[PDB]
């Protein structure tokens, strides 16, 4: 809806990464079954009867063979599981099992966080990754134009009022970023930033 | 940009 609808689709298109997008999902995708190209889905971790609850970015190099997962929280599995009840295990077999000769992948995600803990700004966050891996799919974590405009923050330290302003600060350089390549953003920032704030989930 | 972890897969 607001908070990122399903046309993280508009802006994904808008970035450039057309060529490799495989669309919006739920947490039913199946994997990547594409052992040649260059293949990148936004995923959700609540099933689409539910209307989603966390976007989350998932990206493949078949070229080293190997998958990335962009969770804006960078949790661990084991808080994956916990606070979202999502699980990457079939997906990660299927997509091995599907492109990769001897049915082995490399998984690369990310251990930081870059989003604040009240903030409703995931599904922006992954549109910023995909141009990333679309642009630089051996290094799209960091090391690159695009992330290097944002910082990781330990997990660990997500509530540290202390850090706070280093993830309002990625959100700005976020919004801006989209700003600059994505006229569907600029055609609807008001609605977009409102919906999508930095304290947008805060408690009352 | 962001620390990440690579883990090796094979099923």
């Amino acid at each position: 809806m607001g908070s990122s609808e399903q046309e993280l689709k508009a802006i994904v298109k808008d970035l450039g990464c057309g060529p490799y997008f495989l669309g919006t999902y739920d947490k039913r995708f199946p994997g990547f079954v594409s052992p040649h190209k260059l293949a990148c889905a936004i995923v959700n971790t609540a099933g689409r009867e539910t209307g989603g609850v966390h976007w989350m970015a998932f990206a493949w190099n078949p070229r080293s063979k190997t998958c990335y997962l962009f969770e804006p929280f960078g949790f661990s599995d084991q808080r994956l599981k916990q606070v979202y009840q999502f699980e990457y295990e079939s997906l990660l077999r299927r997509s091995a099992i599907a492109s990769s000769p001897d049915r082995c992948i490399t998984l690369e995600k990310s251990t930081q966080s870059v989003q604040g803990p009240n903030s409703a700004a995931c599904g922006l966050f992954c549109c910023m990754f995909l141009h990333a891996f679309a642009n630089w799919p051996q290094t799209p974590m960091d090391h690159n134009p695009t992330m290097n405009l944002i910082t990781g923050v330990p997990n660990s330290m997500l509530n540290s009022p202390q850090v706070q302003p280093t993830l309002r600060r990625n959100q700005e350089q976020l919004y801006s970023f989209l700003e600059r390549h994505s006229p569907y953003f600029r055609s609807h920032s008001a609605q977009i930033r409102s919906a999508t704030s930095f304290c947008h989930l805060k408690n009352m | 940009g962001v620390q990440s972890l690579k883990r090796r897969r094979c099923f």
